[PDB]
RNA sequence: CGACUCUUAGCGGUGGAUCACUCGGCUCGUGCGUCGAUGAAGAACGCAGCUAGCUGCGAGAAUUAAUGUGAAUUGCAGGACACAUUGAUCAUCGACACUUCGAACGCACUUGCGGCCCCGGGUUCCUCCCGGGGCUACGCCUGUCUGAGCGUCGCU
RNA sequence: UGGGUCGGGGUUUCGUACGUAGCAGAGCAGCUCCCUCGCUGCGAUCUAUUGAAAGUCAGCCCUCGACACAAGGGUUUGU
RNA sequence: CGCCGCAGGUGCAGAUCUUGGUGGUAGUAGCAAAUAUUCAAACGAGAACUUUGAAGGCCGAAGUGGAGAAGGGUUCCAUGUGAACAGCAGUUGAACAUGGGUCAGUCGGUCCUGAGAGAUGGGCGAGCGCCGUUCCGAAGGGACGGGCGAUGGCCUCCGUUGCCCUCGGCCGAUCGAAAGGGAGUCGGGUUCAGAUCCCCGAAUCCGGAGUGGCGGAGAUGGGCGCCGCGAGGCGUCCAGUGCGGUAACGCGACCGAUCCCGGAGAAGCCGGCGGGAGCCCCGGGGAGAGUUCUCUUUUCUUUGUGAAGGGCAGGGCGCCCUGGAAUGGGUUCGCCCCGAGAGAGGGGCCCGUGCCUUGGAAAGCGUCGCGGUUCCGGCGGCGUCCGGUGAGCUCUCGCUGGCCCUUGAAAAUCCGGGGGAGAGGGUGUAAAUCUCGCGCCGGGCCGUACCCAUAUCCGCAGCAGGUCUCCAAGGUGAACAGCCUCUGGCAUGUUGGAACAAUGUAGGUAAGGGAAGUCGGCAAGCCGGAUCCGUAACUUCGGGAUAAGGAUUGGCUCUAAGGGCUGGGUCGGUCGCGGCCGGCGCCUAGCAGCCGACUUAGAACUGGUGCGGACCAGGGGAAUCCGACUGUUUAAUUAAAACAAAGCAUCGCGAAGGCCCGCGGCGGGUGUUGACGCGAUGUGAUUUCUGCCCA
RNA sequence: UGAACUAUGCCUGGGCAGGGCGAAGCCAGAGGAAACUCUGGUGGAGGUCCGUAGCGGUCCUGACGUGCAAAUCGGUCGUC
């Protein structure tokens, strides 16, 4: 079998020295230095553990050269918060404001007595 | 090593350039008293300071 | 191929070659030799013939 | 008969004593008694036609100018040099010049990266790239400008 | 005449060579106008050829077979 | 040099005297660790050692192989020489001499912070200085915004400048990684020596563009009066900072500052599965070789497609919609999941290193030839094909678990969102604006050769020592074991020849006996793998345990068992020897065909009882002492019973504190701490006890 | 003046064949009137065991002892 060599002066199996095998048109196997595996954003809710959908999983400095659509979803908080927790926040905001109106009405009716 | 600084490389270059025999016409000068370069350094025998 | 001052960068070498030989150059590669002298490989533009330039310089 | 061994002598080796030499020291004495931000001492790197060291020198680099001197320098070569429309060499040294570190001074160095103001080029003035030049350390004195204070006051 | 070198024979050691053949062989895979109990393979092992094969003086024994070589070299020695 | 005086660093056999030189020893010890050389030829004065060829061997992929880090520093590469050196030689050399050689936006440094180091303020200090790193500082020198203005000019109008208003905590300079974080380069060719750097060809990241480079997006519609045969145009108004899907989310862009929120960077060790690749293996087809005494359609070699785009598989999803489940169901090797929404159906997203495609065959490779440009990226032909397997090995990606009184960085840097201060035009072939497509320009500085070790490093040396890593074939086998081999490498480790004495060093064997030897079974020997049986005391119930003990093991020929894929149709009743629906039938104890790994069990036959045939590979039992165990220790004479340990016990301390450092500062460590914590002791697991004495 | 060897703490990296035993958790079957028990699997824990590489250094009181070496070598070994 044809054995391999590193193509750079980094000789240790560190996290920045990771390779894959490639077969060139010259019918030889060489090392190709790979990029690190990217991660999709986590939700800003901090509660549900899954990572966001509709967004490419790339290294952070690659996001500078991506178009806007590839980095976010077409929704409020899109690309920053998950849909489920966005729905939860909408309902929570509406219902807490309704409860505020309830207590306002309650004190307004109760104040009729001196 | 392969990795070296510019100062180290320049120091090694000077030590390289002065490690050569005396010109043969030197010994024909008037009142020479010099026979051979006594400051010759071989890489395996004497190691450099740095 | 030239031996240049060790303190000169690629831009300086390119401009110097252009001015004092009346030629246009494409790129300059640069190394420093083990004896300490800087060596510059100056590739010429496609419309200039390095053979003719070396003949005019007198280094053939 | 020889070998071998010992003694002595002649010669030859090995070795570098002795002696003679001495552009070196040591000691005493005298006269001066002078470094540096206008960048020292010290260090580094360079510099000769052939040059590694020593010596000399600084990109004007084994030296420029100037003055004195007055035909060499020399190991080889080379070419100077009317010695008066000025001159080899050497000495002197007052002009000019004097790379990078270093108190070492834009920040930092076993690496490198700035900011401001001018100038030139690609621009074809507007601010990007390249190059050149000048600045940009700490402390402190005098003055200047800009300031702060429910510090002490005056007027409103 | 000589001693060698091969060869031969003897002795001895081990244990029955390769190849060939067998209606030998646990079986198995194919051929059945075939065959009338048959035919072609793979198959450890067995049997015969075959006390065979191989070695044997290099410090074994005898050759009178073959082959070439052998009055040659150097240093000394005297009452 | 003598004599008269003067003055001393003034007389050597010794001091294990100092420095230098030279003997005997002595042509002696020695040139003995890692299996090994041989034949012929060439060059040459000269060959055991150099070179070529042939042979026989070794390293045997955890290498004597191919590449790096540190260190060395020219040892690298040619040419020449034969002084000295290479402990023999040398025609050779890592020697000597003369020349040559290291080419980068995308490989690093450079940037970031880490443990830490370290100025300033302040404090101390006789003083050089040192303490301290947010502490006892007026520590923001910046900003699209607005205003006051100088109009500096292609003075239309926007860029400039000074001042003012508003906003503005990395709250701490700076340094600290060639293995951490960190955008973006690959394929082919090329040298005597350099290449991811040169050349060729394909890309790509970042930065810039004032006068705006081209497009595309924004964005060009609606109403009403009209003209006009109508279409199509005219005029007044009105919108217009994009659109789609129930949703997950999608589309090529998709205005928006100060400010706020979040993400990525950004995470441990171990287990088990699954996907992908490279390698290995199997069956064919080619091309070239090997064997051919006989056989073998045989044996060996070889039989490509980079990055970056596009499409499609494949993998994953704790993503969505319908719906509502017990006779619970789904499902993994293990688990695990579900009225907080299972199963089922249909979608969405992510990764896509795999396949196809652009690249791309033009290159490369293998072969067969023909021309030469002393040494052409020559020319030409042909080929670069089809399949199958898997608890295989190595990478990688993913899923799901376990462990922790252990929870496994930081910061540069980049991005998304919330908000809506503002900006842009009056319906124009429009504006502000644009993370969309294409186009234009630039990327400086330093390193880069080679060795990386039984000869380029350190050990005084070409020293059996030491010195951080990556790649990793076939057979046997449980195996990265040992043994043999292929690729690649080498010449036996600083000499050869001839003998084969003693004594040695290393390795074997030995009748009969079997520890009688010796301080002592020291040393050696015995045993050993796997399968099937079978295993005691004691015990902290886990162990002891491979206890002990016994049987078997080869070769050959079979036999059973253990799987995966496809196809199960009763009919021309008709025509798109084929297809839309239906009178038209019962595999429902499942078959039919094909394909493919090993593994197990049983049986027969067979050999001179030999079979884990080499290699690999526990002797066992009964007790006593000590230490609980695992761990550590006197580098270079002691590995132990010593130290440590968990457990137990005691002591101090509530911060103006305990313990400790400090020359000094209300300085500093514990302490980013707070009694379940720090600090100081003793004893030493468990079990069981731990008595008396305070003179 | 030294932590280039060593000792210890911290930071940031890299590495450790092949087998044995078989902890919890889980499945099923069997026995019982129950309570529950037994059996076979599955699983893969552990400062677990045999044993490579690595790390160490027990014995031969082996070699060597003007050595290869101012501490090395061989076999046997401890842990893995
Ligand atoms: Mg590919
Ligand atoms: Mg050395
Ligand atoms: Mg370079
Ligand atoms: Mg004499
Ligand atoms: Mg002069
Ligand atoms: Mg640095
Ligand atoms: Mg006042
Ligand atoms: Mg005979
Ligand atoms: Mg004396
Ligand atoms: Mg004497
Ligand atoms: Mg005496
Ligand atoms: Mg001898
Ligand atoms: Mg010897
Ligand atoms: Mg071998
Ligand atoms: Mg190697
Ligand atoms: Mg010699
Ligand atoms: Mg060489
Ligand atoms: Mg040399
Ligand atoms: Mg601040
Ligand atoms: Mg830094
Ligand atoms: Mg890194
Ligand atoms: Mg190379
Ligand atoms: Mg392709
Ligand atoms: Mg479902
Ligand atoms: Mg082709
Ligand atoms: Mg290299
Ligand atoms: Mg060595
Ligand atoms: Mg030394
Ligand atoms: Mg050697
Ligand atoms: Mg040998
Ligand atoms: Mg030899
Ligand atoms: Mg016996
Ligand atoms: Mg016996
Ligand atoms: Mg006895
Ligand atoms: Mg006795
Ligand atoms: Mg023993
Ligand atoms: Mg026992
Ligand atoms: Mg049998
Ligand atoms: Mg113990
Ligand atoms: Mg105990
Ligand atoms: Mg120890
Ligand atoms: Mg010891
Ligand atoms: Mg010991
Ligand atoms: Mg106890
Ligand atoms: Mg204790
Ligand atoms: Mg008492
Ligand atoms: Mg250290
Ligand atoms: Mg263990
Ligand atoms: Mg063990
Ligand atoms: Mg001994
Ligand atoms: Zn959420």
């Amino acid at each position: 079998v044809q054995r391999l060599t590193y193509r750079r002066r980094l000789s240790y199996n560190t996290a920045s020295n990771k390779t894959r095998l490639s077969r060139t048109p010259g019918n030889r196997i060489v090392y190709l230095y790979t990029k690190k595996v990217g991660k999709a954003p986590k939700s800003a809710c901090g509660v549900c553990p899954g990572r966001l959908r509709g967004v490419r999983a790339v290294r952070p400095k690659v996001l500078m050269r991506l178009s806007k659509t590839k980095k976010h979803v077409s929704r409020a908080y899109g690309g920053s918060m998950c849909a489920k927790c966005v729905r939860d926040r909408i309902k929570r905001a509406f219902l807490i404001e309704e409860q505020k109106i309830v207590v306002k009405v309650l004190k307004a009716q109760a104040q009729s007595q001196k | 090593s392969s990795h070296k600084t510019f100062r180290i490389k320049r120091f090694l270059a000077k030590k390289q350039k002065q490690n050569r025999p005396i010109p043969q016409w030197i010994r024909m000068k008037t009142g020479n008293k010099i026979r051979y370069n006594s400051k010759r350094r071989h890489w395996r025998r004497t190691k450099l300071g740095l | 191929v030239f031996i240049v001052d060790v303190k000169a960068n690629k831009h300086q070498i390119k401009q110097a070659v252009k001015k004092l030989y009346d030629i246009d150059v494409a790129k300059v590669n640069t190394l420093i030799r083990p004896d300490g002298e800087k060596k510059a490989y100056v590739r010429l533009a496609p419309d200039y013939d390095a053979l003719d330039v070396a003949n005019k310089i007198g280094i053939i």
